[PDB]
């Protein structure tokens, strides 16, 4: 059923001139400058000022499409500035040796030399994005294509914005529409899921498949016939694995071995290109398509038949959770902020797979070898993988305190989890403080037998030995999966677990990244940090309604700075205040990840093979013996590495140079509030509003300090953006120079 | 009058209340009469039950004891509640409401403990009362 | 619809539009102005 | 325990007494009109010094004034 | 004498709004101190416009 | 004493060296300036303020370390 | 810091002869970072390293000792 | 230097031993 | 020869910079083709070296050892060029932005409600408080001689003691 108000508000450019419009203590006016600040913070905080649970989600429905239309703007930007103002066509014809290379910069006060020698015939900033090797992957030949792709995304991108018009301003759907959970995973699962991979099925067989095949023999990206040939002309396509000649034919009879040329499972890396089989790519969206549209069959709707969640909770109970499930269904959908925690914790988890799958199984031509690019589409990946975990903490928060209810919960598992709060946290302030001592405290144990010259007794693998062998067992079993247990794989999953190494060009596509005393030693790191922004995470979620300190936290809000200096202090006690002491250890968490990564590749993985056979590394093998102390993690990859974003004035990556010193500042910055307090900052301004009243020409809006939390708010944004862009500026400017 | 035991709101669970403190020195108790059977979050986790009762429930400290009672009284719109502070290992039962009447309202009789009979720029500064065990802020 | 024009953080923005505007011209019009003619 | 004083600019308004998450404050009957009421602490070894009372009072400048003095487990809200 | 609708000035020293100007809104013509019930253009803190001042805290700046 | 007849090239030895963690590469590292067991260079400076104050001999540094000994005494 | 940063990394090409290194370097911060930190922490850095170690280990340590107890204040 | 000597300025130092004790408990009191 | 720097019109320190300028650019020219697009951003861009350097011969920069222009502000009117009319040319837009929010927060304070109108910022008010801005230097002193351009010190809020 769908049922529709008709226009609840019109279209009027009247309530642009108030600001604060939305709320009721913000449409009178400010009389302080916090008011803007007041502002600014809820604006797209919909619960803060809305009480109908209706009216606040046809908001959130509305907005999403503006969020579809943003990105749509934003990959039109993309899709036009590869067509205009790329060397993309010159890079059909050599993908090994020219860069990709697009947002070329005017030709004004010293910014022309950023415009560096690329190649091909081109001057421009070299990208590493990736969009070239997914636009070769796309099957894009031609530049005419990249630009009816960004008319036809600002078509798109037009047409997702007048939808959240449509269906705010003029057609506002109902609650009881919006609670349909079952129909909306039925379609979201079937159309958008299920339909996305066989559509893209669809185009990657009829259009990627030839005219990639082609270019690994690589005729010419000119000779190479336009993507609607391969439709009308028959005998064209069925040249190159000819099953076409067959028609839909061996699939209408279920004989659909007739496809074992196009729609295989080869299995390993294309070795001209060092990218995934683009014919499994096509077998695997078809499979992810028949397995997410009998995915999208399976919830209750309309016609009878189906799972219903509601009776699905309800007897998935035992003894040791008394009540179970019972209620969460009526959880999420009764609370966008439960669903926006569950939704985000599984969106950034899922992207850091998309890190880990696309260095170990590179899938597009040409990327892999790239090391400019396969680098930046690990750390950017994982980078917004920690950021929505944050995020996917902060709402969980959020239910608890706003949303959460314990007359519905009586002893079922949200009830259970927060009468047992203690233990959970007790064990896991337990288990990180056993990490940081036996994997940190194993390299200062390691940094203090090399200072003492004493190398037979740290650990490391010419020493005491601390062998991963549970990583080398799993590595092992799934590089012998090829013929035993996965048969018709022709080769593994992936170079990166064993096997021989590949090469394209000169350089490795990909060889197995070895895991000895050095690589356990650095996991447990990621253990332990990834253990301590649960347990900050955790508590912030678990105590957000009281504690034994305060028993109304709950009454106090989300987002209040503290509870004064009573029970000798009671600063950062809120929920918001875990979120905001997260984010650098996310902050933490993620960027040594990162320090494995970049530093693993290079020195064991990442190089230039010889013409006889063998592989010299960049950084040169120095990741088992030198990697096992800080000393080493400092000499050797972080004051090693950054001699060429320091070195990087007077070339063309001399824009990143400055950026390394950039973000080296605002970092700084942001030391000023985080160091610092409300108390001092406001009575600066007594004395000097003393002086802007002195000469007659004082503000009406008389300014006060910033809030403490927006005090703290300013503190962690410019360390991250101080602390993300000095890595963003080490990791760029590294890997164009060698690679 | 504390009429221990009164029966406890049928609970079971929370590793979060009324540890080993209680069985050395001062812990509380709250009483009230639940009109319904409603269910309200503890300061320890969520649920009990409020009884017919009779309804007590030996909380941890004072604040809690008054921080349910400000929960209790805008939801359920109960306000007969009756805290204490125990006997022996306590020190005074029935701390609120101290004059049988709630003490945010005022009451003839009480006591002006604790005012001080000027403004607090008025107060005596301390380079007045140095070496002068008279307190700045006290009449 | 002009009012919207007069809020503060459009006009924080279309007068640091063109007064950044007319720095970059005279610089490409008129380069390196380090010492006064 | 904590000092908790309370000066003579209090306009009886109530604000404070239902601000003090321990019940460390109440209205007493004042005697310069016999119609308003001032603030009082009886209970001032259960202060907390949370300061939530003196962000009650709406006066320009408190009525209500929390000085921090001798903490003891009661003050700092111990449950063990 | 000071009446209602005047323009004072603060010696109340302290106040946030000392030696500021205020525009009175009302007296208590009853015998409860402090009865001078100043508002003011400008708001302070904690976010209040009037306040009750002293008859010896105002002055008649008119 | 060894830093008076050369102050040019001799290292000045702030104290020895006792670190019973030390092992057999720690040894030598920190046995420098000539000397068989291992030391710490000095670098505070004290030993060209004593030098231009009059003290020359090993003997006139005892008399001055039991001279502070004494004067702290009373 | 900036005091003494100054003050040593201008004696450094004072003392070696080589004022011009400082004179041009130190009037853009990059010279600061790049020709004064990174290049002057060369031997502090290699007290210790796979290959073995030398009389700059204790300096070493204490330069990544003060490090992380800089970072513990934070 | 000594070796008498060393032991006789680590004698001397017990001036400053029980006369720095004498000095502390009595600036206790 | 005022802190021992060549007038740099003679100087072998200026002119150790132009060769190494166009070398690398050259070197950077050389691998291209004469007639494309990339080569006029190579031509022209020496030129803008060449333009720069022959506007700095002719003003009578004094160049060091090392080969930069250094400033000399003691300000002589030999050297005036450098800071001092860079420096009046700062001082009266300055005063520009300094008066015209000055007359504004005097004219929408003497009005009902500014409270909004520093959100809002008024045409009718700014266009009028812009010309007070403009006679700022002859505005301001004939305010301070008038006594209303500052107020005494019981005028203004004083923190207490
Ligand atoms: C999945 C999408 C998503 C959505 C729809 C929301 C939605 C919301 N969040 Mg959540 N959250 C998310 C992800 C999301 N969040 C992520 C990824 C994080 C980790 C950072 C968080 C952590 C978080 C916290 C800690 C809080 C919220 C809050 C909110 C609520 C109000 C926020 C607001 O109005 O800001 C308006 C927009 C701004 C204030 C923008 C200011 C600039 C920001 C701070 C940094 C931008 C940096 C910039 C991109 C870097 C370039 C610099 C350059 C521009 C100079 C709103 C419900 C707030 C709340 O109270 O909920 C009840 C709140 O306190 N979120
Ligand atoms: C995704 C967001 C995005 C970003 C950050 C940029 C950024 C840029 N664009 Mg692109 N552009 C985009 C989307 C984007 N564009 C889209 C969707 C289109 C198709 C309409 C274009 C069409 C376009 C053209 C034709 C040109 C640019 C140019 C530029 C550059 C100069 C700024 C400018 O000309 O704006 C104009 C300034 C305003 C609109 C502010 C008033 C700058 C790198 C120029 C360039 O690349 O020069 C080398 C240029 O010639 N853009
Ligand atoms: C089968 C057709 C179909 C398709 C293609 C989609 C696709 C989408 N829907 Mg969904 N949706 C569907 C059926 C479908 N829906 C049905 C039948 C319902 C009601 C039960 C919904 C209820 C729904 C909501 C509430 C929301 C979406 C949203 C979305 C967008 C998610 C953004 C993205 O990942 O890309 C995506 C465009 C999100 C969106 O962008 O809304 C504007 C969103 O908030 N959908
Ligand atoms: C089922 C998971 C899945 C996987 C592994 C892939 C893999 C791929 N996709 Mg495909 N795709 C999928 C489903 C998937 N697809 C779906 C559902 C859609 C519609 C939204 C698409 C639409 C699509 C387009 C338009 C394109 C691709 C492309 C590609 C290739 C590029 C690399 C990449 O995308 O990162 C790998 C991504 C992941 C590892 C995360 C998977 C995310 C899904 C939602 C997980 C679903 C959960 C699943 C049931 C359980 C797995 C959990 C976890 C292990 C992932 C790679 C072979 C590109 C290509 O053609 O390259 C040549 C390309 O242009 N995909
Ligand atoms: C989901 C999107 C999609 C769309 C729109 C098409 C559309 C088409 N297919 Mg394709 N095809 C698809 C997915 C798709 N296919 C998939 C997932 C497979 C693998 C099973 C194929 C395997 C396939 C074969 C073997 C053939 C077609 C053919 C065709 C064309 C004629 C079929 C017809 O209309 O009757 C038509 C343009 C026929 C064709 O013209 O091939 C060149 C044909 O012989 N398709
Ligand atoms: C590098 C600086 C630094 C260090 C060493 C620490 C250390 C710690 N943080 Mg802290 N943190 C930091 C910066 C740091 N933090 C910053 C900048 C912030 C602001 C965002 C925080 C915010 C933060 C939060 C929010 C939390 C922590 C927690 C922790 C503890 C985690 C558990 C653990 O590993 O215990 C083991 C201890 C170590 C690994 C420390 C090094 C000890 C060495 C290796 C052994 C000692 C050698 C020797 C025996 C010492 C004595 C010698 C002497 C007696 C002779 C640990 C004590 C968490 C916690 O408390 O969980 C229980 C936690 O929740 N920190
Ligand atoms: C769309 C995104 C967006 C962005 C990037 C900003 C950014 C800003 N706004 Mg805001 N603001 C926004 C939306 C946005 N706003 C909207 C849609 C409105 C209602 C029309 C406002 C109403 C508003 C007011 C009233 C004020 C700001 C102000 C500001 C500025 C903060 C202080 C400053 O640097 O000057 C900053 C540039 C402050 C400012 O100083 O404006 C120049 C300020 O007073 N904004
Ligand atoms: C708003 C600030 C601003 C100001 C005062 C100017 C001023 C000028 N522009 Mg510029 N310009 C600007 C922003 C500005 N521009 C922006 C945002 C763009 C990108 C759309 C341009 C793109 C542009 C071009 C292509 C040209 C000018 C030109 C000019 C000059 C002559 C005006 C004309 O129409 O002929 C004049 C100095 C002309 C000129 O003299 O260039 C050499 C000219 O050809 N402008
Ligand atoms: C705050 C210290 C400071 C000072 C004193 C200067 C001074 C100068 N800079 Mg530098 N610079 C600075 C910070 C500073 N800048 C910063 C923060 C950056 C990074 C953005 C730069 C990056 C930079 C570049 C890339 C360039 C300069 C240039 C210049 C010269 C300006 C020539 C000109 O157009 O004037 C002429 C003045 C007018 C036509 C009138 C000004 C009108 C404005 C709009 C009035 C503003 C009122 C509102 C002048 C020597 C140019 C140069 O030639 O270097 C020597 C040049 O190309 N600067
Ligand atoms: C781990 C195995 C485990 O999950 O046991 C399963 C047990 C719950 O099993 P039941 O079958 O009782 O629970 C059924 C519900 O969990 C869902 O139907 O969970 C607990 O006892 C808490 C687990 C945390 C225990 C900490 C260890």
């Amino acid at each position: 059923k769908i049922v529709i108000d008709k226009d609840p508000v019109s279209t009027s450019f009247d309530k642009w001139a108030v600001p604060g419009h939305f709320s009721r203590t913000l449409a009178k006016g400010p009389k302080t400058t916090t008011w803007i600040w007041n502002l600014h913070a809820d604006v797209h905080d919909f619960d803060s000022y809305t009480s109908d649970l209706e009216e606040v989600s046809r908001k959130i429905f509305s907005a999403h499409f503006g969020h579809l239309a943003v990105v749509f703007i934003w990959l039109s930007g993309a899709y036009f500035h590869g067509a205009r103002f790329s060397n993309y066509e010159a890079w059909l014809s050599n993908p090994t040796t020219i860069k990709p290379s697009a947002q070329v910069v005017w030709p004004i006060v010293g910014q022309e030399i950023l415009n560096g020698d690329v190649g091909g015939g081109f001057q421009g900033i070299q990208i590493t994005s990736g969009l070239f090797q997914m636009w070769r992957a796309s099957g894009i030949t031609t530049e005419l294509q990249l630009y009816v792709t960004a008319i036809g995304a600002l078509v798109m991108a037009a047409l997702m914005l007048f939808a959240g018009w449509f269906h705010y301003h003029k057609a506002a759907p109902k609650l009881e529409w919006f609670q349909n959970a079952e129909s909306m995973m039925n379609h979201h699962l079937g159309g958008l899921f299920g339909l996305g991979s066989l559509s893209w099925a669809g185009h990657q067989i009829h259009v990627s498949l030839p005219v990639n095949k082609l270019l690994d023999s690589g005729v010419s990206p000119q000779e190479i016939p336009l993507p609607h040939e391969f439709i009308l002309n028959k005998d064209l396509i069925a040249q190159l694995y000819p099953s076409f000649g067959q028609g839909l034919t061996p699939f209408f009879t279920l004989n659909w071995n007739e496809y074992s040329d196009f729609l295989t499972f080869k299995g390993g890396l294309n070795p001209v290109t060092g990218g995934l089989w683009l014919s499994d790519s096509a077998h695997h969206h078809l499979a992810i398509a028949v397995l997410f549209i009998v995915a999208g069959h399976m919830y209750r709707t309309n016609w009878g038949i189906g799972h219903s969640m509601k009776e699905m909770y309800d007897s998935h109970k035992g003894p040791f959770t008394g009540e179970g499930h019972k209620g969460v269904y009526e959880i999420f959908t009764n609370s966008w902020h439960a669903q926006l925690s569950l939704n985000l914790a599984l969106f950034g988890s899922l992207s850091i797979i998309v890190a880990h799958h696309m260095y170990s199984m590179p899938p597009y031509p040409y990327l892999a070898t790239d090391y400019a690019t396969s680098l930046c589409l690990f750390t950017h990946h994982v980078w917004i993988g920690g950021f929505l975990i944050v995020g996917a903490g902060a709402h969980a928060a959020i239910f608890m305190v706003r949303d959460y209810d314990p007359a519905q919960n009586y002893n079922n598992l949200v009830d259970r989890v927060l009468r047992h709060r203690d233990a959970i946290i007790s064990h896991l302030n337990w288990v990180c403080i056993f990490l940081g001592f036996h994997s940190f405290g194993l390299y200062i144990h390691n940094d203090t037998m090399r200072a003492l010259g004493r190398p037979q007794d740290m650990f490391s693998d010419a020493a005491i030995q601390l062998q991963p062998v549970f990583a080398q067992w799993v590595q092992g079993v799934n590089s012998a999966a090829a013929g035993n247990t996965a048969p018709n794989a022709l080769a593994n999953a992936s170079y990166a677990f064993g096997g021989d190494i590949v090469s394209v060009g000169g350089k490795v596509a990909m060889m197995p990244i070895s895991l000895g005393t050095a690589d356990f030693l650095v996991h447990h790191i990621h253990a332990f940090t990834i253990h301590v922004t649960v347990l900050i995470l955790l508590k912030g979620v678990l105590f957000a309604r009281n504690s034994r300190l305060i028993p109304d936290k709950a009454n106090l809000g989300f987002r209040f700075p503290c509870d004064g200096p009573g029970r000798g202090g009671t600063c950062q006690v809120s929920a918001w205040d875990h979120v905001f002491l997260g984010l650098f250890w996310m902050y933490n968490s993620l960027s040594v990840v990162l320090f494995h990564f970049s530093w693993k590749m290079q020195s064991d993985v990442w190089g230039n093979v010889t013409a006889d056979g063998a592989v010299s590394h960049i950084t040169g093998n120095n990741f088992a013996q030198g990697a096992i102390t800080i000393n080493g993690w400092l000499r050797d990859f972080l004051w090693a590495q950054a001699s060429q974003v320091i070195q990087s004035y007077g070339s063309a990556l001399s824009a990143y140079g400055l950026m390394f010193l950039g973000a080296h500042f605002i970092w700084a910055f942001s030391l000023m509030f985080l160091f610092s307090g409300r108390g001092y900052w406001q009575e600066l301004i007594e004395s000097i509003v003393w002086a802007h009243n002195k000469l007659k020409f004082a503000p009406s809006i008389q300014p006060r300090a910033l809030s403490i939390t927006q005090g703290r708010a300013v503190g962690v944004a410019h360390y991250l953006l101080g602390g993300i862009a000095t890595t963003w500026s080490f990791f760029h400017a590294r890997i164009i120079s060698v690679g | 009058t504390l009429n221990l035991n009164a029966p406890t709101p049928i609970f079971g669970g929370s590793t979060g209340g009324l540890l080993r403190k209680a069985e050395v020195e001062e812990f509380y108790s709250i009483t009230w009469t639940g009109k319904s059977e409603t269910v309200f979050e503890l300061p320890t986790g969520g649920a009990a039950i409020m009884r017919a009762g009779e309804n007590l429930l030996r909380l941890a400290r004072k604040e809690q004891c008054i921080a349910l009672g400000a929960q209790l009284k805008d939801k359920f719109k109960i306000t007969d509640y009756k805290i204490y502070r125990v006997y022996p290992s306590g020190e005074v039962q029935f701390l609120h409401p101290k004059d049988g009447v709630f003490p945010e309202k005022v009451n003839p009789g009480r006591v002006a403990v604790g005012s001080n009979k000027r403004r607090i720029g008025q107060n005596p500064d301390p380079a007045k009362l140095k070496f002068k065990g008279q307190e700045t802020f006290d009449s | 619809f002009s009012k919207y024009l007069s809020t503060a953080p459009v006009i924080g923005t279309l007068t640091a539009f063109f007064l950044a505007g007319l720095l970059i011209e005279i610089n490409r019009f008129n380069p390196d102005l380090l010492v006064y003619p | 325990a904590h000092t908790v004083k309370i000066y003579d600019t209090c306009i009886g308004c109530t604000q404070c007494v239902r601000a003090c998450p321990t019940d460390v404050l109440e209205m007493v009957p004042w005697d310069g009109c016999r119609a308003n009421q001032i603030a009082s602490a009886p209970r001032t070894e259960d202060c907390v010094g949370c300061k939530r009372c003196e962000s009650a009072c709406p006066t320009d400048f408190l009525s209500i004034r929390v000085y921090l003095g001798a903490e003891t487990t009661r003050s700092m809200g111990l449950g063990y | 004498m000071v009446q209602r609708g005047s323009k004072v000035r603060i010696l109340r020293k302290e106040s946030y709004w000392y030696q500021e100007i205020g525009t009175v809104a009302s007296i208590d013509q009853s015998g409860i101190k402090y009865p001078v019930i100043v508002r003011f253009e400008k708001v302070n803190y904690s976010n209040v416009n009037s306040n009750n001042f002293s008859l010896d805290e105002v002055v008649e700046v008119e | 004493e060894q830093w008076v007849k050369d102050p040019l090239n001799t290292r000045p030895i702030a104290h020895a060296i006792s670190d019973p963690h030390f092992g057999q590469r720690a040894i030598e590292a920190f046995s420098q300036a000539g000397a068989s067991s291992p030391v710490n260079i000095s670098y505070s400076g004290v030993y060209q303020w004593w030098y231009t104050q009059g003290m020359r001999t090993n003997e006139e540094l005892y008399n001055g370390a039991i001279f502070l000994l004494i004067l702290s005494a009373l | 810091g900036w005091t003494t940063f100054y003050w040593h990394w201008k004696h450094l090409g004072v003392w070696q002869g080589n004022v011009a290194q400082f004179n041009e370097s130190s009037t853009y911060l990059m010279g600061w970072f790049r020709d004064y930190l990174w290049l002057n922490s060369s031997q502090l850095i290699n007290g210790y390293n796979p290959f073995g170690m030398n009389n700059l280990s204790v300096w070493a340590w204490m330069f990544l000792f003060g490090h992380l107890i800089w970072a513990t204040g934070f | 230097l000594a070796d008498g000597q060393i032991f006789t300025a680590l004698a001397v130092a017990l001036v400053p031993g029980i006369l720095a004790l004498r000095l502390a408990l009595e600036l206790y009191k | 020869d005022v802190a021992g720097l060549i007038p740099c019109s003679q100087s072998d320190a200026f002119e150790r910079r132009l060769k190494n300028t166009t070398q690398r650019l050259e070197n950077r020219l050389k691998k291209y083709e004469p007639g494309s697009a990339p080569a006029e951003a190579l031509q022209k861009q020496i030129d803008k070296t060449q333009q720069r350097f022959d506007k700095y011969r002719n003003s009578g920069l004094l160049c060091g050892a090392d080969g930069l222009p250094h400033l000399i502000t003691d300000g002589r009117w030999s050297h005036a060029g450098e800071f001092t009319i860079p420096g009046l040319l700062f001082l009266y837009i300055a005063g520009f932005i300094g008066w015209s929010g000055r007359s504004y927060l005097q004219a929408v304070a003497a009005s009902d409600n500014s409270t909004e109108k520093e959100i809002i910022i008024d045409i009718p008010v700014a266009l009028q408080s812009v010309s007070k801005g403009f006679v700022w230097p002859l505005a301001a002193l004939q305010e301070f001689s008038s006594g209303k351009l500052t107020a005494r010190d019981e005028e203004i809020t004083i923190s207490p003691r």
